[PDB]
């Protein structure tokens, strides 16, 4: 295989950045996330998840997640996304704080639910429901490993 | 490229670390992340903290 560490084969899209670090920049990248963006670990380790906006971006969505990063509270947006090569793509996207035991913000996750359209109505509301499901497993499996 | 294959090779063997809790192994990415030139450093360092909470 490649050179992941092990929270990062867990068969889904994330990356976990440190707030605690300047420009709160990605310190985990899952393999599925790579494969996703076209990116590889060593172009992107240390560096704000911001790479991923472009032209379309709708730049009030992306405000909405800062919005809830600087009170460390999550949130469910859909934003469009670029891969390296710029290919566009509809990112379901969900971030939510990982704190340890008193309750403390200690990182950001964030989970990446690819597709080539805006979901709506019932399909995006499932689609809410799993990647916050997703994010809350991701969360409690990092905590195992 | 900071994060060269000896980086990024010393950020796998600190995961692979059985006594370290979960903050402790982010805790040492996040430090090789921003200071990538202690990799070799950090994971020797990681070992002993290791070593140094048996089950
Ligand atoms: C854990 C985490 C994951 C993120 N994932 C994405 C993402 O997949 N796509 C995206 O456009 N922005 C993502 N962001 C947002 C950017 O990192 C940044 O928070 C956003 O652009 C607001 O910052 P800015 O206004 O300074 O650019 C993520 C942020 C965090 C903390
Ligand atoms: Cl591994
Ligand atoms: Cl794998
Ligand atoms: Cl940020």
């Amino acid at each position: 295989g490649s050179l992941a560490t092990t929270l990062e084969r867990i068969e889904k899209n994330f990356v976990i950045t440190d707030p605690r670090l300047p420009d709160n920049p990605i310190i985990f990248a899952s393999d599925s996330f790579l494969q996703l963006t076209e990116y590889s670990r060593e172009e992107i380790l240390g560096r704000n998840a911001r790479f991923l906006q472009g032209p379309e971006t709708d730049r009030a969505t992306v405000r909405k997640i800062r919005d809830a990063i600087d009170n460390q509270t999550e949130v469910t947006v859909q934003l469009i996304n670029y891969t390296k090569s710029g290919k566009k793509f509809w990112n379901l996207f969900h971030l939510q704080p990982m704190r340890d035991q008193k309750g403390d913000v200690q990182y950001f996750i964030g989970v990446q639910l690819d597709g080539t359209e805006h979901v709506r109505d019932a399909a995006e509301r499932e689609g809410v429901m799993l990647i916050k499901k997703t994010a809350e497993n991701i969360d409690e499996a990092a905590k195992e490993l | 490229n900071k994060f060269n294959k000896e980086v990024l090779v010393a950020r796998q063997e600190i995961y692979w670390l059985p006594n370290l809790n979960w903050e402790q192994k982010f805790a040492f990415i996040s430090s090789l992340t921003n200071d990538p030139s202690q990799s070799a450093n950090l994971l020797a360092e990681a070992k002993k903290l290791n070593g140094a909470q048996p089950p």
